[PDB]
């Protein structure tokens, strides 16, 4: 209580590096949030319902090392600054928040859980301001209801002078949206 | 310009 969470880092850089090359995965997946590199950057993703989502200005159009080799997106928007794989077999999905809750959560890459405030369908304020560089990288990671589900994943944080006040991020509609779409 | 990896992930409680 209220929602916790860890981290395990399950690569290092040459087998990043490689597992890059090669497209193909072997390691065992599993955990709500992943963590995501390819040479240049790092950042996060949600499993919801099956899809695997992230922000295009991570990924880009880039396909996600798997088992049996690379993945394609499955949907991609860009304007959205969205994308998404098919979970691998393993994450664990998570489902999204329904209930209308405006409390909200923000997981941060450091496993941090963080109070926001809902102040409309994209954006939330932190409660408690943090540095920019505390945000970095935890693009794509999910904003929670308290229940633990999802409202949507991190996109962008609003900030003066290195602080950050509130966050932008695509709501679970916005997903559905792009899956309806495509 | 390879894959995308993933090189850790995050459990939720
Ligand atoms: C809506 O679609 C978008 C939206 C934003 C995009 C974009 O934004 C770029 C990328 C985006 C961003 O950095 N998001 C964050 C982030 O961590 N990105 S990241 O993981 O480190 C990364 C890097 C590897 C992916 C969450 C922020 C953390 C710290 C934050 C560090 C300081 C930068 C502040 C900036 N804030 C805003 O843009 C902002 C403030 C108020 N409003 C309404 N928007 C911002 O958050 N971003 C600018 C870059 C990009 O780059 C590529 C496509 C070339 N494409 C974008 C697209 C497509
Ligand atoms: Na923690």
């Amino acid at each position: 209580a209220p929602i916790t969470a860890y981290s395990q880092q399950t690569r290092g850089l040459l087998g990043c590096i490689i597992t890059s090359l090669t497209g193909r995965d072997k390691n065992q997946v599993d955990g709500e949030v992943q963590v995501l590199s390819t040479a240049t950057q790092s950042f996060l993703a949600t499993c919801v319902n099956g899809v695997c989502w992230t922000v295009y200005h991570g990924a880009g159009s880039k396909t996600l090392a798997g088992p049996k080799g690379p993945i394609t997106q499955m949907y991609t928007n860009v304007d959205q600054d969205l994308v998404g794989w098919p979970a691998p077999p393993g994450a664990r999905s998570m489902t999204p928040c329904t209930c209308g809750s405006s409390d909200l959560y923000l997981v941060t890459r450091h496993a941090d859980v963080i109070p926001v405030r809902r102040r409309g369908d994209s954006r939330g304020s932190l409660l408690s301001p943090r540095p920019v560089s505390y945000l970095k990288g935890s693009s794509g990671g999910p904003l929670l209801c308290p229940s633990g589900h999802v409202v949507g994943i991190f996109r962008a944080a609003v900030c003066t002078r290195g602080v950050a006040k509130a966050v932008v991020f695509i709501p679970v509609e916005s997903m559905e949206t792009t899956m309806r779409a495509s | 310009k390879g894959s995308v990896v993933i090189v850790g992930r995050i459990i939720l409680s």
